RNA sequence: UCGAGAGGAU
């Protein structure tokens, strides 16, 4: 891997260094290991660095991995687009996935986990469960036809 | 003789006139061929009501068939437009009506010609109205073809149009237009592979040039003059009046822009 | 279906003149001629007559549309002279030379024999 | 087609063969059909799982004898670097479909093009049959005139498709011409 | 399925040449390149209105009503 | 979610799409039949009842027109068929419902919606024909073909409605997008290869041509620039004639490969004050990209001025290219008889190349490679063999593409075209794939029956040697149809899964808005951000700029920012400044001078502990470097006089701007924290470019230039800040949705199914590994 | 379109005059653009175009056969013979001005095909039309004279404007709003309906 | 017409790529888009 | 020209479509996953002809 | 509102940048050894062969339209063969008691280095280019 | 109204 690091003088300079590119993964007995860094050391396995070195590490582990998806088809996003998708699942405390067995089982509402997928099972246990709705999701007030909460409607207008 | 535009015809015939048009402004000889494709008034087939068709083909088919059958147009401007005059839907001063009866009476396939067409109307002693034959054999135009049990009985309006409106009324066929065939004007820039001069055939008008010489440079600021035509008719018009006329109705055309001035 | 009737690219419509000038604004010598149910054919001619004559600044047609038939043009000439004037001469240089053309080529004609 | 030994390994079918098979084709004394063939012992039936077995040849001329000056334009085919041959292919161009059939030059071509043309061929307008004015069926479209391709497959003739055509030899210019 | 009056890119009247056209090839033994120079087409947008029509008429009359 | 999350709706319409260039960006073409069908509810008013009466006077069945009226009973009025159709008195407050008009507000569609910007408001442009006519630029934030492809359009029934079209949802509001902080509308197609053309130092235009080009400008001046040649002919370039459609006050420099600043080769983009000094226009100057006229104009002039200014140019190059003309030949395809000598040549030396590594494969000479198979090393070698090949030939072709070529001038301008496709349609169009590898035996030991068995020779497995050109044999066909199947599975496989996975990504983040703390948020009050993009800033109105203290040596580095009044020799020069020789000394003065130089020495260690790489083109709120070069301008300053700032006219001055820099408001310290955390690399940024020694030496700004620049870096950062209200993971989702949806084409899992293992988050993967450092 | 993946749809009906023209009077029927030919490397397009125009001219057909050994420079030496450029090109005037063309045009036959798709089967408008009967909204497909989807799908794109009025007015006034009347004790439209 | 009488039909482990085994007797390129795209063949 | 091969119902002129198959009585050997208790297969779909 | 600078030079070098109408010129000043010129010219109109003598000169006249001659009246204030009208977009100095003016004549670059033109070649928009046989 | 097939789009 080639890598420019600063020299002496201070201006960056291109450094090579050997890299060694495994196929398995294991963290918790390759990093302790004499002769590497075990700072530095990366696996492309973001949830095997989410229980090794801490959640907000593999915050970064998740954003570098969707990162190397779009710059491999030479696209480019803004940071903050992959970055709020990255912080959503990892917000919850472990890695919530986007899927109907993920962060669809949250307590996000009724009408709003109804309109995702397994539809009609969520509103059997809101019945049984006795769940409320706040109805300040967007799909809460676009099911019954309301203005929403949506730029627009994230305030009331009224006169002097 | 005139001061102006001078012409010097190479060849003639009565369906093909080969002439150079000296001493003209590019403007003039484009604005030409713009006006003498489209804006020639001549008469056509505007209007068909059928009585019995036995035949396969659909009526629109023989319809938009007798729309573009060439019709005589010489004594045109004594014809006058459908939408100019008084009459209630057309008239002899304006429309000439055509007649077309045929019928299978025989075991052979029958053709139906364009010299099968015959005129109802009054023409009012003019050339107007007859379909150009130039076959050799003279039968006009296959028309439609009958089994034998098969008849074709129809009433053709020809009306008064220009070429604008639609292309049955089109006097010439296709206008030859070269200038510079030398390009010593370089007005384009030619694609090759090895050699822009062997790869290109010399035109036939590149004999009536001065050959440039390379060793001379750029001729600047000379402009296209010298106009190489020829023009097609169809037949409805003679060669030499559609370009007499398409040079009439273009100063017909920049005639009625100074009476709106005029006006104004 | 929705395409309109054939004729109107040389018959003018309801409530419409033959030319409409306006002038030009943010121009000392200038004017706009909106030439109704026209195109190339006149429009070219006009132009490159008016560059010959040798009092005219600025001379140029535009096709606003290719649907519909119409054209603007715009002129600049010297002071103290309104170009209708210069269109006026510039319109009747053109026909002089076709009413030459015409007798040229129908005397050329004649000579020739077939 | 079937090859075997003589003198050496050469087609069954020879240029005999092939004029009385002309001959057949001219009448339309001693008929000579596809069945002439097959029953002369000249032609094989070979599916997928036999053909597992067989060395094909290409083109009949593989089988000539070899030993320079050659024209550089048309394409480079390998020798075949192939001997012993059992059969050999009757042409190349009856891999194709009816449809594909229809193509010009689909070997100049991206394959991705000939599929997207071999599904939309199907929608083209034209005459499906001659009786179209005495059918009466849901939906109809036929072409006012239509013409025969300029260019045409040489598997054309048996498709019928210069006989029933589906469009018209359009003069087309390439242009970069008011951008539309 | 029947002669185009005139050419389409260009036209000409090609409307009367079919009845001599075919009588060319078959009663003076000619080939179609010399049939259609003959006829007066000589640029190519002619050409093909002759050269590339089928004449599906012919069939269209065997059906009998 | 087919009757309530999405429901069919009346007052829609669908058709075909056409362009126009002579239609402006905005502008809609609507067929008159679909104004003719589609209402909208305009009540009566003073302003409009003298035009609404003579629309229902008109009629429904010819536009302008109207087709039902409402008293104030409710009880509806129809003019289609009715005796009062003619005979009507319009009180005040009736509903008078009129047809679709000139200059209306609609929504246009594409589907699939993939983009905020496939739902753009338009303005109603009533057209004769049957087809929605549409500009050439506006296609990319739709995916727009005109290969029969449809759209929608929607109608407002209310003012608010009209409002939020015209004020949040219009085409000039979406150009610059949130998605890859550019724009997302450019030149395209016959603007771009004919501005290209247009833009030669050959191109040279006379006079007759010059002025018609000149009045196709609709906002012209009437001034005709003089000519760039005067005496033998007077002659126009292209590049003199083109800077008529550029704004005056815009600024565009651009540094590429060969770009001096005489620049032989004609590269690079200099543009000073909407004139153009040297360089061919193409797709990195014109194209949607990031720093390109695009993105400069909406900045500085606006949205309205650059959406006006897709049409000018358009108008002027189509015309130009339209009396130029332009074509493509196969002759565009061939190359030279010698060229195709040496490129067979090439295929024959690589082809050896096998054979020699085969027979050496035959013998077990082989040296089995780490962690791979013997066989493994044979198939990686052959592949990179042959590619080299064919990626040779094809460099060997483009050497000898002349300049005129057609197909080279697409790849020259950027509008369609690239290498590959000159390397297969001359060269070699090269060695079909199926699932990674080499055409596979199908049949037992050998690809066709035609081989002998146990052929690994590259003809029996898929090589391709003929081109396009060339012809593809009997063999060759089959595979390049092989290969081609996979493609095609591969094209429909992927956007049912990328489809998903956009559908997957909107409802996980649907709830996800900015609220008025800044904080994102849903609807539960579950906060995931606390500051949105960790800056606070609208991914719009955002710029790539280097931040210098990074790159550099520790002395170079000095040169440019050490100020000594106490030294003699890295000092102010009195030249720079009026007070130079009076500054000299100054012990009270020095101590801000090494303050400022104590806190841009800090910012050098603190971005070099964050850009580890080392790379300072980073994105950042405000172009400071757009900022200077007008306060150059707009105050005619000249490099000789000295300035009118004292030091302390700088320094404070930077240091007061930084705290009127705003974030977020809060009269609490963890707030102001917060803030100060929210803007901290904008001022690491803000302090390099504003210091004392780069203020009056490198660009010799005055004291009321300089009071403007902080006027103005002030305003352009709180312009530049997210509005409360916008739904940003919507917006997040789509923005990584559809680059999805354009992802299609040494093993690692990488694009889609990696990204499927990433959303979904993979207990086993299908290429884990260890990057060991 | 073309026998070659070569759709596209009419942009602009020109006349005769406005096309432009070369020095035989002959003028293309279709105008097409250069830059659909090298994305999809469509060469037999372009050598379809060449070898119908040598068989027009010679009036001999044309041999498009696969695997032949029929090359572009032999198509080529025979169009040299009938006094054209080799690879096709031909000087074309502007219609419009009668000036050259500064880049020489590639000219030819070539056949094409009129698909099945057109306009006016195609257009469709609705304002206020019929109601499927269950759920009160407007009736699908254009055979009807349906409605268009404001799908969940655009509904996202909706809500990342921030076009929250608009969003309403789509999906009530538009297609099925409707009143009811619920209880206070009981959240349920039991209510007995009394309006007069 | 002539291409329905010759079409296939797969009622559904790789059956939508071309098989090597398909020269000769299935039309490599002649296929759908889409939705059953090697599916669907023609002879 | 019409070339046949085709059943007239009501009118509506249908076509049976081809319908593909995987061949009757024949051996063959199928490599069973990783995550499964029997390693390989050797299936013969058996019907009377 | 007069000449600015005047000089002779002799072309050293006449290179076409893959151009058909325009060549790259690169000359020195005859009578001086440290000013030299490199500018492009428009060949097709002004043939420059290599080893001329070329009289060059820049004025600042002799904003508004540009009209036409129109008339002999309007007198050039040109004896020369060519001219050219064009913007100056920067001035670098090589050395001290040294400098280098670049102009742009409509993408036709000209760069002018040189020592002794420190009463003109100022910063303003307006400039022409003379040039004698 | 429900179920089936066929294309059009990316
Ligand atoms: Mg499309
Ligand atoms: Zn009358
Ligand atoms: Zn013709
Ligand atoms: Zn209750």
């Amino acid at each position: 891997y080639d890598r420019k690091v600063p020299s002496p003088t201070g201006e960056y300079v291109k450094e090579p260094e050997w890299v060694l590119e495994t196929d398995g993964v294991n963290l918790s007995e390759v990093m302790t290991v004499p002769g590497i860094d075990p700072t530095r050391i990366y696996t492309n396995s973001f949830i095997d660095i989410m229980e090794v070195l801490g959640i907000e590490a593999g915050r970064a582990a998740l954003y570098k991995e969707v990162y190397n998806v779009i710059a491999s088809d030479g696209s480019y996003v803004n940071y903050r687009h992959m970055a709020l998708l990255v912080d959503v699942m990892t917000t919850q405390g472990g890695l919530t996935s986007v899927t109907r067995h993920g962060f669809n089982r949250s307590n996000t509402g009724a009408l709003m986990r109804c309109s995702f997928e397994e539809t009609v099972e969520i509103l059997f246990e809101a019945g049984a469960s006795a769940e409320l709705d706040d109805c300040r999701g967007v799909s809460e007030n676009v099911i019954l036809g309301q203005m929403a909460p949506i730029g627009t409607g994230a305030f009331d207008v009224m006169i002097d | 003789s005139e001061e102006g535009p001078q012409v010097k015809i190479r060849e003639a015939s009565k369906d093909n006139v080969d002439f150079i048009l000296s001493n003209v402004d590019l403007a003039m000889a484009n604005s030409l061929r713009r006006v003498m494709i489209a804006e020639i008034p001549t008469l056509a087939i505007d209007s068909v009501e059928v009585e019995t068709n036995t035949t396969v083909l659909a009526d629109e088919f023989i319809a938009h068939r007798l729309g573009l059958i060439p019709l005589q147009s010489m004594d045109i401007e004594q014809l006058e437009y459908s939408r100019d005059c008084f009459c209630e839907d057309h008239c002899d001063k304006c429309s000439v009506v055509l007649t077309l009866q045929a019928f299978g009476e025989s075991e052979s396939t029958t053709n139906v010609y364009s010299k099968d067409l015959v005129i109802v109307s009054n023409l009012m002693g003019r050339n107007i109205g007859h379909p150009i034959i130039q076959d050799k054999e003279g039968n006009g135009v296959l028309i439609c073809k009958l089994r034998k049990g098969q008849e074709l009985k129809l009433t053709c309006v020809a009306k008064k149009g220009i070429a604008k409106e639609h292309a049955k009324w089109g006097p010439a066929a296709a206008i030859e237009f070269e200038y510079d065939p030398w390009n010593k004007l370089k007005h384009t820039d030619y694609w090759y592979e090895q050699d822009s001069a062997k790869e290109w055939p010399q035109s036939k008008n590149c004999e009536y040039e001065d050959p440039p010489n390379e060793g001379d440079p750029f001729d600047y600021k000379a402009q296209a003059d010298t106009f190489y035509m020829n023009v097609e008719s169809v037949g409805s018009i003679p060669v030499d009046q559609v370009v007499v006329r398409g040079i009439d109705t273009l100063q017909k055309k920049v005639a009625s822009i100074l009476l709106a001035l005029t006006q104004m | 279906m929705n395409a309109p009737d054939r004729f109107e690219l040389f018959l003018l419509g309801e409530g419409e003149s033959k030319l409409k000038i306006d002038p030009d604004t943010k121009a000392p010598n200038a004017v706009v001629i909106t030439f109704e149910k026209e195109d190339h054919t006149l429009g070219n001619l006009i132009r490159a007559e008016l560059l010959n004559d040798r009092k005219v600044l600025f001379a140029a047609y535009k096709v606003e549309h290719p649907f519909f038939a119409r054209f603007k043009l715009r002129i600049q000439t010297t002071e103290g002279y309104d170009p209708k004037d210069a269109l006026k001469n510039a319109c009747n240089s053109i026909i002089n030379k076709l009413g030459a053309l015409k007798t040229n080529f129908e005397t050329e004609w004649n000579l020739q024999t077939l | 087609f079937i090859v075997e030994d003589d003198g050496h390994k050469e087609l069954k079918v020879r240029k005999g063969h092939i004029a009385k098979l002309m001959a057949t084709e001219y009448q339309d004394v001693e008929e000579y059909t596809w069945s002439s063939l097959l029953n002369e012992g000249l032609v094989e039936y070979i599916d997928a799982e036999e053909e597992e077995s067989i060395l094909i040849a290409m083109q009949p001329e593989d089988l000539e004898p070899a030993e320079l000056d050659v024209d550089p334009a048309k394409r480079i085919r390998v020798s075949h670097h192939a001997t012993t041959f059992t059969h050999c292919e009757i042409h190349p161009s009856m891999i194709l479909g009816v449809a594909a059939s229809i193509i010009p030059f689909p070997d100049h071509n991206q394959s991705p093009r000939n599929t997207y043309q071999s599904a939309m061929g199907k929608q083209a307008m034209g005459v499906f049959l001659t009786n179209y004015n005495v059918r009466m069926d849901t939906m109809a479209n036929i072409l006012y005139y239509p013409q025969k391709p300029l260019g045409t497959t040489r598997a054309m003739e048996y498709l019928k498709f210069r006989e029933l055509p589906a469009g018209q030899n359009a003069i087309v210019a390439i242009a970069c011409y008011s951008g539309y | 399925m029947i002669v185009p009056v005139r050419c389409f890119s260009c036209g000409k009247v090609v409307g009367d040449k079919w009845e001599s056209y075919l009588n060319l090839l078959q009663e003076d033994e000619l080939d179609e390149g010399t049939a259609l120079s003959r006829l007066g087409l000589k640029r190519y947008c002619c050409r093909r209105m002759i050269l590339t029509h089928v004449d599906l008429i012919e069939k269209f009359l065997r059906y009998n009503p | 979610r087919g009757n309530l999350m999405g429901k069919r709706v009346d007052f829609s319409a669908r058709t075909v799409i056409s362009g126009d260039p002579n239609l402006e960006l905005d502008q809609v073409g609507v067929p008159k039949s679909i104004a003719k069908t589609l209402t909208y509810p305009e009540v009566v008013t003073p302003y409009n009842i003298d035009r609404l009466t003579q629309l229902v006077r008109n009629g429904p069945n010819e536009h302008p027109g109207a087709k039902y009226v409402i008293r104030d009973s409710g009880d509806r009025i129809d003019l289609r068929y009715s005796k009062r159709a003619g005979d009507i008195q319009l009180q005040y407050g009736w509903k008078v419902e009129r047809h679709i008009m000139d200059n209306d507000p609609v929504l246009f569609n594409r589907q699939p919606s993939l983009h905020k910007m496939s739902m753009m408001a338009h303005r109603v442009k009533v057209i004769p024909y049957s087809t929605f006519r549409l500009n050439l630029s506006v296609t990319s934030p739709y995916n727009a073909d005109f290969d029969g492809d449809e759209m929608n359009l929607h109608v407002p029934q209310s003012e608010e409605t009209r409002a939020e079209l015209s004020q949040l949802c219009a085409v000039p509001l979406q150009i610059v997008s949130p998605q890859s902080n550019k724009p997302c509308m450019g030149i395209v197609q016959d603007t771009l290869c004919g501005i290209r053309k247009l833009t030669l130092r050959d191109t040279f235009i006379e006079l007759d041509q010059v002025l018609n080009m000149l009045y196709w400008v609709p906002d012209w001046d009437g001034v005709i620039p003089t000519p760039a040649i005067i005496k033998p002919k007077p002659l126009w370039s292209g590049k003199q004639i083109l800077s008529v459609a550029i704004p005056n006050g815009i600024h565009l420099q651009r540094f590429d490969e060969g770009t001096t600043l005489l620049s032989p080769k004609d590269n690079g983009m200099l543009i000073i004050d909407g004139q153009i000094i040297f360089g061919v226009v193409e797709k990195k100057t014109v194209g949607s990209s990031n720093g390109g006229l695009i993105h400069v104009v909406t900045r500085e002039k606006g949205p309205q001025v650059c959406a006006k200014l897709f049409g000018n140019i358009q108008k002027v190059v189509n015309f130009w290219l339209l009396h130029n003309g332009f074509s493509t030949g196969i002759g565009d395809t061939i190359a030279d008889g010698p060229t195709m000598r040496e490129i067979t040549e090439t295929i024959a030396e690589a082809k050896k190349k096998v054979l020699d590594v085969t027979k050496e494969a035959q013998a077990n000479l082989l040296t089995a490679k780490h962690g791979m198979t013997l066989r493994e090393s044979f198939e990686d070698n052959v592949v990179r063999f042959l590619n080299e090949a064919r990626d040779k030939a094809g460099r060997l072709a483009e050497v000898n593409l002349k300049d005129l070529n057609n197909v080279k001038q697409m790849v020259m301008a950027g509008s369609k075209g690239s290498f590959i496709n000159i390397a297969q349609m001359s060269a070699c169009v090269g060695q079909q794939s199926v699932e990674g590898k080499r055409i596979a035996f199908g049949f037992v030991d050998r690809t066709l029956p035609h081989f002998s068995k146990d052929d690994y020779s590259p003809e029996s497995k898929g090589f391709v040697e003929n081109s396009y050109l060339r012809g593809l044999t009997p063999q060759e066909f089959f595979f390049h149809a092989m290969g081609g199947r996979e493609g095609l599975i591969d094209t429909a496989v992927k956007t049912a899964e990328t489809g998903y996975i956009q559908r997957r990504l909107v409802k996980a983040l649907e709830d996800i808005m900015v609220h008025y703390d800044n904080t994102t948020r849903n609807s539960l009050g579950n906060v995931i951000q606390f500051i949105y993009g960790e800056d606070g800033m609208d991914a719009a109105h955002i710029e790539k700029q280097s931040l210098d203290t990074i790159g550099g040596s520790d002395a170079a580095f000095e040169k440019r920012y050490r100020v000594d009044l106490l030294n003699t020799d890295h000092t102010l020069d009195p030249s720079l400044l009026e007070s130079g020789s009076e500054i000299l000394g100054d012990l009270k003065l020095q101590v801000l001078l090494d303050e400022e130089y104590k806190q841009l020495v800090k910012d050098r260690k603190f971005l070099r502990e964050v850009f580890v790489d080392g790379e300072a083109n980073w994105p950042l709120p405000v172009n400071i470097r757009r900022i200077i070069q007008n306060a150059q301008q707009t105050f005619h300053i000249d490099h000789t006089k000295p300035s009118d700032l004292t030091i302390k006219d700088i320094v404070l001055g930077v240091k007061d701007l930084q705290e009127n820099l705003l974030v977020l408001r809060g009269k609490n310290e963890i707030i102001q924290n917060a803030q100060r955390d929210a803007v901290t690399l904008f001022c690491c940024l803000l302090r390099s470019r504003l210091a004392t020694r780069r203020v009056l030496q490198e660009y010799r700004l005055t004291k009321q230039a300089f009071d403007w620049v902080l006027s103005n870096i002030e305003a352009q950062f709180l312009r530049s800040v997210v509005h409360p209200g916008e739904m940003v993971g919507v917006l997040a989702a789509q923005s990584i949705g559809e680059p999805a949806t354009q992802m299609t084409l040494k093993k690692v899992t990488s694009g889609v199914p990696r990204l499927k293992e990433i959303l979904n988050v993979a207990k086993n993967m299908k290429t884990p590994s260890l990057t060991v450092y | 379109a073309s026998r070659h993946g070569q759709k596209g749809t009419i942009g602009i009906t020109y006349r005769r005059e406005d096309m432009p023209f070369t020095a035989e009077g002959i003028v293309p029927d279709l105008i097409i653009n250069p830059h659909a030919i090298p994305s999809r490397m469509t060469v037999a397009h372009l050598i379809e175009c060449l070898l119908s125009k040598v068989a027009a001219l010679s009036g001999n057909e044309g041999d498009a056969s696969p695997f032949t050994d029929i090359t572009v420079e032999g198509i080529s030496k025979l169009l040299r013979e009938h006094g054209y450029q080799s690879r096709g090109f031909e000087v074309m005037y502007n219609g419009h001005t009668g000036k050259k063309l500064m880049a020489q045009i590639f000219f030819g036959p070539t056949y094409y095909q009129r698909l099945r798709h057109m306009v006016d089967d195609k257009i469709h408008a609705r304002a206020r039309g019929p109601m499927q009967v269950l759920t009160r909204q407007p009736v699908e497909g254009r055979s009807r004279d349906g409605g268009l989807r404001f799908g969940e799908m655009e509904r996202d794109c909706m809500i990342a404007h921030g076009a929250a009025s608009f969003l309403k007015e789509r999906l009530m006034e538009a297609s099925d709003a409707f009143r009811v009347h619920i209880c206070g004790i009981c959240g349920l439209m039991t209510v007995i309906a009394k309006l007069n | 017409t002539l291409s329905h009488l010759r079409r296939t039909n797969t009622p559904i482990a790789k059956p939508r790529q071309l098989h090597n085994t398909h020269w000769g007797l299935v039309c490599p390129a002649e296929t759908p888009e889409g939705q059953a795209c090697g599916l669907v063949k023609n002879l | 020209f019409d070339m046949g091969g085709y059943f007239i119902i009501n009118g509506s002129e249908k076509v049976l479509i081809a319908q593909e198959r995987s061949a009757g009585n024949i051996v063959q050997v199928f490599k069973k996953a990783a995550p499964s208790p029997i390693s390989h297969v050797a299936e013969i779909r058996s019907a009377l002809e | 509102s007069n000449t600015l600078f005047d000089d002779i030079f002799q072309v050293s070098e006449v290179d076409p940048g893959r151009y058909n109408k325009v060549c790259r010129i690169e000359a020195a000043s005859t009578t001086q050894d440290q000013c030299k010129l490199t500018l492009d010219i428009n060949v097709e109109l002004f043939p420059v062969a290599a080893q001329d003598s070329l009289t060059v000169t820049i004025a600042s006249s002799l904003t508004r339209s540009w009209r036409p001659p129109q008339a002999g009246d309007r007198s050039l204030a040109d004896d020369y063969d060519y001219v050219m009208y064009g913007t100056a977009y920067k001035f670098e100095e090589v050395s001290k008691d040294l400098i280098a003016v670049y102009y742009s004549f409509g993408g036709l670059l000209m760069r002018l280095e040189g020592n002794y033109r420190n009463l003109n070649n100022l910063k303003q928009e307006n400039a022409y280019l003379l040039i004698r046989r």
